[PDB]
């Protein structure tokens, strides 16, 4: 029945595959989604309210049901046909579904004269789709469907194609919503401060923040404010309680304090209540409300009726915006003060702004819904203003002419298109990096864009506790893999089996707390809620209990069998203080964790036999979940649970841990996330290196993805030899890196050989190079269309002429076609033309504007693809091919942060050799190591070498006891090697062996994107930019180098003046002007009649010429522009 | 994508060894003595063949361009 | 139209050992060659034409090479061990090229390297103390060692001299074991014979 | 041209070079001038600049060129110096021990420019002519400068005791008249302090010499560390059993130790120090005991090496590693810390939802009682990687600041 | 780009001479040769060759540069010897030494073959 | 203070134990792009016509 | 002079002149693709 240790490895990794074959990668983007189209757009259509518009007869317009088809394409003939995705990108279209609305619009005028009309499917947009989502024409289709329709089927889909463009929206983080966190700023007014970013559970506003804080000692004691939305005053808490109704005194305090023995609580709320005895009814109350905002009414009636609707809606919306939930705002509002009390006097912690418990990621299906509020509301205005302008005129419109279906479309298809978050208007408060291009570099690259995380605090802080890799990233976040630029910390990743809850809706749960014992917070006296546990739903306040424990035993059984609860629902009970908060909202990261007996799991072997058959009795992950076996539990339950790391720490011990756990890690290595999963022997590594490979496995070379032989990408890469590695991980069986590997494992030595691999660089073997030894194809694509935008201007693809042609370079245009296309096969080199496009003028009555190769390439044509994009003229992608052979410079890099460049290439018989002739495929400096502590690459390259003397691969899963040093270098001598790797090498040169015993075997390298050809750059006399005469940006623009401010500083430093002079005055932008030597101001020369006058002084013979930057000319030029006058005064 | 032509590091042809050595792991043979058994006995010739994913079965799955 | 793009097939093409082993001498370098690009002289014309028409995959391999030289031919095709895969190939898609094979040697391109690994040992027991093991005792012996076990190294020979060198030359398959040493032994000493002609015309123009 | 490399620092971020055509399509450069550049091969890239006249040439020439700029005005001391395989060699290359026969001898003599064809006479003529490294590194020294350095090895006390001019470890480093009278080379003779043999070739001798001098223990040094070699590798990570059991032994102690002052805390049988709160001294107590546990698991591990070992080896030249980092790969590595204080209480009252709450014991808190080669437990993982993370927010947080 | 020709390793540039004789002006009887296209396989064997001649006071070779595609040997002889003369005599010694070897060779292979 | 500047190149860096430490090893694509402005004189008429 | 394109989904040989919308005439797909070169491209087998 239970599992055995001998068993664990194999039942934990059975576990977590079938996992694996349940979820994947992406499947927290396509629950997303799916969870946005089946319930957030219904959602959003019918929580907008219904337009009534009348002049006399009147019109409601509501809308009651949406359909959203598969996604299809309009041609000009308007046919519609079933989109493919591949058609999409290479077609440049956008995949997207229509989206149509049932409209209600029904006539009433007088006498009982009603009739409605029903618009059945009246198309209100369109909806880009996320590839392999439930409305994905993608969805449920087998490996042979997708090879038919050119797909990859280890493609994970999880992205858009917005205009041929694959996108992926990345989780944004953002502080969690309805729950109330008490901060203390120590530069401000405030000693301790309340917040609560409140937000009803249907969202149709912002989050509305409300604070409550204490004012800093130094009137007599500290005064508890309020910070109430809308109003730009602060605002006593007794002042808002009275304006909610509850006038007494006792009644305010019976809503905060709710143990009347605690004098502490009572003299610190005293202060309030000294501060507010002036105001003593609810009129009043809401009269100084409304002075106190920004927007005081002259007569106190609209101060209150302002008051009242700040206070009923703005004010925790969450608790309630009807009317009559006075009782249950201020119930809360008297909890938010108690928790600011708790804080003042030490009896709670102040709460922690970078837990995770604290934050919530704000998916694809949850911001695609705060785009579709916006556009939904503009559209909705859109058809008031034209109905309106209809009816006041007396006579009928037509709806469908009302929809101008370009507000829902356009909005969404730009959104994704440029990651700008909002409405195109707003590009500059829009919140940009949402939405980015995925990354098709690897598939590594890929897996992680589209589990990739951002934390929106900005680049520029500069505060490292955003940065700081919390306590609390356990299990949810790769420790490892994130950004080591400016954005450390702040982007991150996904663990591997970490998953973020879609949402749901407390309904249920609020019913079964109605059926059981709970009590009602409006139903209870305030004495109750003493020794009485609060109950949180969702942030709100719902009512208090008696025996918190056996509530959350019934829960916990209702969650574990997949009743009314279901499995995303956290349910945290704070012991100490006494609430039980309860969570059903979306974006709540959690991980799946074994339960616990007494001191057993409940994975018992026949879970472990019934998963082993998970392909003949479909026993998947959800019947573990389903079975009370394993639970999702979020970063907050996680505080309440006694995690065991392995079920050896459930072993009754000489001396007992804990004894009492409550949970199991399925395996320790799932804290890792997909590019840190690859590294082998992670923990034998310094963190940092783990972290530097974690972002260069992402620039690593391998078959991004299977069918790239149709993609039209821009920038392409692919190894000829992928190799899985010798040495891996159990982690990439799941991702796919044996079945897509970015890498080949080279016989690497580690030897100071002839002093070309100093300071992280490699010696690599031309006889391997020539081999084919990390060899690559580098594919780009060109596209291009001719437009005829009016008649003023069309241009056409045709070989150009050198007798009508007017801007046609002195490049041949013969490897044309008569078409003006280039044919595949045709070798290109730097400058040439692949698509002759002319356009006509308004050299005569055309002018050439072909597309020369990107320069300096030299590939060969690899496919000519022509069709029509959206609108419908030609449109041509060409991608042309180019064979990389790694060469001195080009980087390449270990899984372990070793990275380096080749220093020079050796044949065969240069390199050193082994006793049987085994050369080194790469030297890497021994001095690479120590300071880097990479021990990890060592033991990966011993263990490779018993892997491949065994014909097996080297398991180097990060935590595992059954694997270390001792064992492999036994198992390393008995095949006949010296158990630490190392070897007797020969000189190449020479023949001697060499004194010191290299070590030397099979390590998996990378190469990486970073070739020297796409980075060497050399300027001389090129073009220069426009408005400053200076060189141009950029390799392709042919631009110079920027001689900086720092560079500046080293010359006037070696003081080479003349140096400094020339690189920045005559190698950048010599000018010159002429001065008019009495007012200094430009004057005006004419050198071919040698005129020169100035018209400020009248003069024409004191002028004199000046050599000067063009620069400093325009500098002085736009000082002019502002009334300045620069004058040059020459003497 | 396909079997290389020879071992990256000595030279060895191990392009006309993929096919038997598949044939051989179906007939039960472990991947060591599979190895043994074409004589690849330096440990580059069997990182070659081991560390091997034949990718190009994967890309005949896709119709070519012309019938 | 196979998967694998132009340079990838010429590249394995390229490395496809062609039985060398009495056309080699005879063959000249295209550079000495009085020809055009190409004659039988300097060259030997390959070609290849397959194309998949039934439905299993079609292993284009090196038996489908067809020369038009008999003597050199690709080393598997020659009358077990199998042929060396160029390509696979699907239903529909068809591969039609046309090689030049020439003559040259490992310095230009490994594909001219005719050794599939060369062992080479001197001093199997440690006496000239070229290595220096810091633990001798842990070091597995060599093949041609001649020490009873418990004996880690032999004793240090202060006046001893690398000799009895031991080789193990393995072919590839286009020259024998055998030709390649002869061969390599041939080529040194014209290498030597030139460098002396060269060495006697500058002694002499001195 | 100036070759210079960003963020340019100082005044030898950009320095003249001659131009030397090569054919692939990198920027080489030596490696000596690799230290004031802050230039390593890992796909850094740099900037040539091309003086077009006569006079920008010459300015170059007199002020900028690499010579001219190896003593830096900012600490009056080399800014560039022998680096990582020419040091650890050097190092290998000037122990006693080292003889070399007539045709390596005649080897090495081929690499240097600055020989006048006189073969020196062997230290050792019978039985059989060898010479030493010492003896080649002087004819690589220039000029006849005098210099006194010492060993990175050199123990204390032998400068006080007998044989102070003859040393038994060949450390005191003598250079007389220009020959290497003894001692092994190394970071304190080559490297770029003051005092070196760099620094004081460049004061007695020019910048031609001295760039000569450097040229030639590059070249020299190079050729010959293709016969003497140098790895790295498991073995050298490996302690004996005797060394482990001292480890293991001494962090067992130590965890004892720190629960005995837990044992204090919870009792209340511990009394602040002056100038600390209670939770501070039990800290500072806790502290005291790991890094005294770190330091004596380090100091055993040390001590367990060889000379044969390969991080030694390059821990005693100078040219890469250092003590801590051999303790952390072979003995263990240590408290892991987060803004200079032990892993913080992320959960409630826990560091992760591994341990119980108030738990203030070593492992706890960040404590990795393994070595890199032992391997990281879950919780050690993490805890590192919360320490690593906190070294990576400091360098990419203090540049702005810092450049401003 | 920059890839040179992997036949520049072993071609002679037109107008480049295989070998170059300069004298050594530091010590009398000593000669640079600066052998072009050759590299360490014929270097080592004329070096160790020269130093098996008891009037070699001096043998050397050097590969200037890597990415280069010359050699030079360096030889010094006793003062009634010559270098140019050692140079040759060494190479005279290795042709003889490689047409045994060579003979030998065949021999042996013809018994393998026979018995 | 800082602009773009004409005959300027860049590439990656690469180790080179054969250079002394006043030289850099550069691709002859980069010396064939960057050009040096001479002047002509008797002394190098020869030369600078040969070039 | 004829420009035969293949479908990108029937893999139909068709010619289409200029001025002439992207449609195969068996299938209508809208997805062209030009035929491999009839020039003479040389690889060295390196
Ligand atoms: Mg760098
Ligand atoms: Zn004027
Ligand atoms: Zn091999
Ligand atoms: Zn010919
Ligand atoms: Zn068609």
């Amino acid at each position: 029945d239970e599992i055995t240790p001998d068993l664990w490895q194999e039942a934990c990794w059975i576990v977590i595959s079938s996992y694996f074959d349940e979820k994947g990668l992406v499947r927290q983007q396509l629950d997303s989604f799916d969870e946005f189209i089946q319930m957030s757009v219904q959602r959003i259509v019918e929580d907008a309210p219904p337009i009534d518009l009348q002049a006399p007869p009147r019109y409601l317009l509501k809308f009651e049901q949406i359909y959203l088809s598969k996604p299809t394409h309009w041609e000009r003939d308007g046919a519609p046909s079933p989109m493919m995705p591949n058609e999409a990108r290479l077609r440049n279209l956008t995949y997207s579904a229509p989206l149509y609305v049932d409209i209600t619009k029904t006539v009433i005028k007088e006498g009982e004269e009603q009739l409605q009309t029903q618009h059945q499917k009246t198309f209100i947009g369109k909806i880009p789709i996320m590839l392999r989502s439930t409305y994905c024409l993608l969805n449920g289709l087998t490996d042979r469907d997708l090879c038919e329709l050119n797909e990859c089927p280890l493609d994970p889909g999880g992205y858009f194609i917005i205009n041929g463009s694959e996108k992926v929206l990345i989780a944004q983080e953002k502080m969690a919503t309805n729950t109330v966190y008490v901060f203390a700023k120590k530069d401000s007014k405030y000693a301790y401060t309340g917040e609560c970013r409140s937000c009803l559970e249907n969202s149709s506003r912002p989050t509305s923040t409300i604070w409550v804080s204490m004012l800093a000692r130094g009137a007599i004691g500290q005064r508890i404010v309020a910070t109430l939305p809308y109003i730009k005053q602060e605002v006593p808490i007794i002042i808002v309680f009275r304006a909610l109704g509850f006038v007494s005194d006792r009644d305010i305090l019976e809503h905060i304090i709710y143990d009347f023995e605690d004098p502490e609580m009572m003299e610190m709320v005293k202060p309030s209540l000294d501060e507010a005895f002036v105001i003593q009814e609810q009129n009043v109350a809401l009269n100084f409300i409304g002075s106190r905002g920004a927007k005081p009414g002259v007569t106190k009636e609209k101060r209150i009726k302002y008051a009242k609707e700040v206070l009923q809606k703005e004010m925790l919306p969450h608790v309630g915006v009807s009317d009559f939930c006075e009782t249950k705002k201020a119930y809360f509002l008297g909890y938010m003060v108690h928790r600011l009390l708790l804080a003042a006097l030490g009896r709670r912690e102040l709460d922690d702004r970078d837990h995770y418990g604290n934050k919530r990621l704000d998916l694809a299906g949850p911001l695609l819904a705060f785009l579709f509020r916006g556009m939904f509301k503009n559209l909705l205005k859109e058809v008031r203003i034209y109905a309106q302008k209809f009816i006041d005129r007396g006579k009928d419109f037509n709806l469908e002419l009302a929809i101008k279906t370009r507000i829902i479309s356009d909005g969404l298809k730009y959104s994704l298109a440029t990651g700008n978050w909002g409405d195109q208007k707003k590009a500059h408060q829009a919140r940009a990096g949402v939405s980015q291009v995925l990354n098709r570099l690897t598939f590594a690259s890929t897996l992680s864009h589209l589990r990739r995380l951002n934390s929106p605090i900005g680049r520029d802080g500069k505060l490292a506790k955003p940065r700081q890799l919390h306590n609390t990233l356990w299990g949810m976040v790769c420790p490892a893999e994130t950004p080591e630029g400016h954005a450390v910390g702040l982007v991150k990743n996904l663990a591997l089996m970490a998953y973020i809850s879609v949402g749901s809706q407390p309904s249920p749960i609020l019913e079964f707390l109605e059926e059981w014992s709970m009590e009602n917070l409006e139903e209870i006296s305030p004495a109750a809620i003493a020794d009485a546990t609060k109950i949180f739903v969702n942030g709100c306040w719902v009512g208090i209990h008696k025996d918190p424990e056996q509530l959350m035993n019934t829960l916990r059984k209702l969650r574990r069998q997949m009743d009314i609860i279901v499995s995303e629902v956290s349910m945290i009970r704070d012991i100490r203080e006494r609430e039980i908060r309860i969570y059903t909202d979306a974006g709540r990261i959690c991980r799946p964790l074994l339960i616990v007996e007494k001191q057993k799991l409940l994975l018992k072997k026949r879970h472990i036999d019934q998963l082993k058959e998970r392909e003949y009795n479909n026993y998947s992950w959800q019947d573990l979940v389903a079975s009370g076996v394993v639970e999702y539990i979020d970063t907050l339950e996680e505080e309440t649970v006694m995690l065991a790391m392995t079920p050896d720490d459930l072993q009754e011990k000489e001396v007992a841990y804990c004894s009492t756990y409550t949970h199991c890690e399925i395996h320790p290595s799932m804290i890792l996330g997909v590019c840190a999963s690859i590294i082998p022997f992670p923990d034998h590594n310094q963190s940092p290196r783990n972290t530097y490979q974690s972002a260069m496995g992402k620039q690593a070379m391998g078959v991004y993805i299977t069918n790239f032989h149709v993609r039209m990408d821009t920038l392409a890469h692919v190894l000829y030899y992928p190799q899985k590695p010798l040495v891996t991980t159990r982690s990439m069986e799941y991702l796919r890196f044996r079945e897509l590997p970015a890498g080949i494992n080279s016989i690497v030595a580690i030897a100071s050989y002839t002093g070309y691999n100093q300071e992280d660089s490699v010696i690599m073997n031309r006889s391997a190079v020539d081999r084919g030894f990390f060899r690559s194809v580098f594919y780009r694509s060109y596209k291009e269309q001719e437009s005829k935008k009016g008649f003023d201007q069309e241009e056409v693809f045709e070989k150009p002429t050198r007798e009508t042609c007017q801007g046609m370079r002195h490049a041949i245009y013969d490897k044309l076609d008569d078409d003006g296309l280039i044919a595949p096969g045709v070798r290109v080199s730097g400058d040439d033309v692949i698509i002759g496009k002319t356009v006509t003028l308004p050299r005569y009555t055309k002018r050439d504007c072909s597309t020369f190769l990107r320069t300096s390439e030299t590939g060969i044509v690899d496919q000519v693809m022509v069709t029509l994009n959206q609108e419908g003229y030609k449109f041509c992608k060409i991608r042309v091919r180019s064979v990389r052979i790694p060469q001195i410079g080009d980087k390449f890099a270990s899984r372990h942060g070793q990275k380096g460049t080749c220093g020079i290439q050796y044949r065969q018989e240069d390199m050193p050799f082994t006793c049987e002739g085994i050369t080194p495929d790469i030297i890497i400096n021994p001095h690479a190591i120590p300071s880097r502590m990479t021990i990890g690459h060592l033991i990966e390259c011993l263990q490779g070498k018993v892997s491949a003397n065994k014909g097996e691969i080297g398991d180097a899963t990060p935590f595992n006891d059954a694997v270390n040093v001792q064992k492999i270098s036994n198992l390393l001598s008995d095949y006949g090697y010296h158990l630490r790797g190392n070897e007797v090498l020969y000189n190449g040169f020479t023949g001697r062996k060499i004194t010191s015993q290299i070590f030397i075997g099979p390590t998996y390298y990378q190469r990486l994107k970073h070739m020297v050809d796409d980075k060497i750059h050399s300027r001389a006399r090129g073009p220069i930019q426009i408005l400053n005469r200076q060189p141009m940006e950029g390799r392709s623009r042919d631009g110079g180098l920027r001689f900086g401010e720092m560079e500046r500083d080293c010359q006037i430093a070696h003081g080479a003046a003349q140096f400094l002079r020339e690189r920045l005055f005559e190698a950048s932008d010599p000018y010159q002007v002429h001065v008019c030597n009495l007012c200094g101001i430009m004057a005006i020369a004419n050198t071919r009649t040698h005129t020169y006058e100035c018209r400020g002084c009248r003069n024409k013979t004191q002028i004199s010429l000046v050599r000067m930057p063009y620069a400093c000319k325009l500098l002085f030029q736009e000082l002019m522009s502002m009334s300045i006058a620069p004058r040059m005064m020459s003497v | 994508m396909i079997i290389p032509v020879r071992c990256f590091t000595c030279g060895k042809i191990v392009g006309n060894k993929w096919e038997a050595y598949l044939g051989l792991l179906q007939a039960e043979y472990t991947e060591g003595d599979a190895l043994d058994a074409l004589g690849l006995k330096r440990y580059c010739c069997r990182r070659m063949l081991l560390a091997h994913v034949d990718l190009i079965e994967k890309l005949l799955n896709y119709a070519p361009l012309e019938k | 139209s196979s998967v694998l793009h132009d340079e990838f097939i010429a590249h394995r093409l390229g490395l496809i050992p062609l039985t060398s082993d009495d056309i080699v001498d005879k063959l000249q370098y295209s550079r000495d060659c009085t020809c055009e690009e190409f004659c039988p002289e300097c060259s030997v014309e390959f070609t290849l034409d397959v194309r998949c028409n039934e439905d299993q995959t079609r292993h284009v391999t090196s038996r489908d090479l067809i020369s038009n030289s008999p003597r050199v031919i690709p080393v598997t095709s020659r009358n077990e061990q199998d042929d060396i895969l160029i390509v696979k190939l699907r239903k529909g898609q068809e591969l039609r090229l046309r090689a030049y094979a020439k003559k040259g040697f490992g310095k230009e391109h490994a594909k001219w390297n005719p050794t599939a690994g060369v062992a080479f040992e001197y001093d199997p027991d440690n006496a000239l103390r070229h290595t220096v093991y810091p633990k001798p005792e842990e070091w597995p012996k060599s093949e041609y060692s001649e020490l009873d076990e418990d004996e880690s190294q032999a004793p240090y020979d202060p006046n001893g001299k690398p000799e009895r060198f031991y080789y193990n030359v393995e072919s590839c398959g286009s020259l024998r074991p055998e030709t390649i040493v002869l061969s390599a032994l041939s080529g040194l000493k014209k290498k030597l014979s030139d460098l002396q002609t060269q060495l006697s015309h500058e002694i002499q123009s001195d | 041209v100036i070759f210079n490399r960003q963020p340019t620092l100082h005044k030898m971020s950009m320095m003249g070079h001659r131009v030397r055509i090569l054919p692939w399509s990198t920027f080489r450069l030596n490696l000596s001038v690799t230290t004031p550049y802050n230039a390593d091969f890992d796909g850094d890239e740099m900037n040539l600049h091309l003086p077009q006249s006569l006079e920008t040439r010459a300015e170059i020439q007199e002020l900028a060129m690499v010579p001219r700029m190896i003593v830096t005005p900012q600490s009056n001391r080399p800014v560039m110096g022998i680096v990582q395989d020419t040091l650890t060699a050097v190092r290998k290359f000037t122990k006693r021990d080292v003889f070399l026969e007539r045709g390596e001898v005649m080897n090495l003599l081929m690499f240097l420019s600055t020989w006048d064809g006189k073969v020196p006479q062997p230290a050792i003529l019978k039985p059989r002519p060898l010479w030493t490294g010492k003896q080649i590194f002087s004819l690589i020294i220039p000029g006849h400068i005098n210099c006194i350095r010492t060993h990175s090895t050199h123990p204390d006390d032998e400068d006080s005791g007998p044989y102070k001019h003859i040393s038994p470890g060949d450390t005191k480093v003598v250079v007389e008249n220009g020959e290497l009278i003894m001692g092994i080379l190394c970071k304190k003779s080559l490297g770029t302090s003051a005092g070196s043999l760099v620094h004081i070739s460049y004061l007695e001798m020019g910048h031609d010499i001295t760039r000569l001098f450097y040229s030639n223990i590059q070249t020299v040094i190079n050729n010959w560390l293709l016969i003497e070699g140098h790895t790295i590798g498991i073995g050298d990570s490996i302690a004996d059993s005797k060394t482990y059991q001292d480890i293991q032994n001494t962090i067992k102690k130590a965890k004892q130790d720190v629960i005995e002052v837990i044992e204090k805390a919870h009792n209340n049988e511990l009394e602040p120090t002056p100038g600390n709160t209670l939770r501070q001294t039990f800290e500072n107590q806790v502290n005291r005991i790991l890094n005294d546990a770190r330091d004596k698991t380090g100091s055993s591990a040390q001590k367990s090496l060889s000379e044969y070992n390969n991080f030694k080896s390059m821990v005693v030249s100078g040219a890469k590693g250092s003590k801590i980092n051999i303790s952390q790969v072979i003995a263990v590595v240590g408290q892991q810390n987060v803004e200079g204080k032990r892993i913080p209480f992320g959960f409630k009252h826990r560091t992760l939802p591994h341990f119980i709450k108030d738990d203030y014991g070593p492992e706890s808190r960040g404590f990795v009682e393994n070595s890199y080669l032992a391997g990281l437990t879950p919780t050690e993982f993490f805890f590192h990687a919360m320490g690593g993370r906190e070294g990576l927010i400091d360098t990419a947080v203090k540049t702005a600041e810092t450049g401003y | 780009m920059n890839a040179p020709p992997a036949f520049e390793s072993f071609l002679l540039f037109e107008g480049e001479k295989k070998i170059t004789i300069n004298k050594d002006t530091k010590v009398p009887n000593a000669c640079l040769f600066t052998i072009n296209k050759e590299d360490h396989t014929l270097g080592n064997i004329i070096k160790s060759q020269l130093l098996k001649d008891p009037q070699v006071l001096f043998a050397g070779y050097k590969v200037p540069h890597p990415l280069e595609h010359k050699i030079i040997i360096r030889v010094q002889t006793t003062p009634d010897y010559s270098p140019q003369e050692a140079f040759t005599n060494a190479i005279t010694d290795l042709i003889s030494e490689l047409s045994l070897l060579e003979e030998r060779f065949r021999v042996a292979i013809k018994d393998k073959q026979e018995g | 203070m800082g602009k773009r500047v004409d005959f300027s190149a860049r590439t990656v860096i690469t180790p080179d134990p054969n250079l002394s430490i006043d030289q850099v090893g550069v691709p002859r694509s980069i010396a064939a792009n960057m050009t040096f402005a001479e002047i002509v004189t008797p002394f190098n008429i020869d030369r600078l016509q040969e070039l | 002079q004829p420009m035969i394109y293949i479908c990108g989904e029937c893999h139909t040989e068709n010619e289409i002149k200029s001025r002439d919308p992207i449609r195969c005439r068996e299938c209508g797909y809208r997805i062209m693709y030009k035929k491999r070169t009839k020039r003479l491209v040389v690889f060295d087998a390196r």
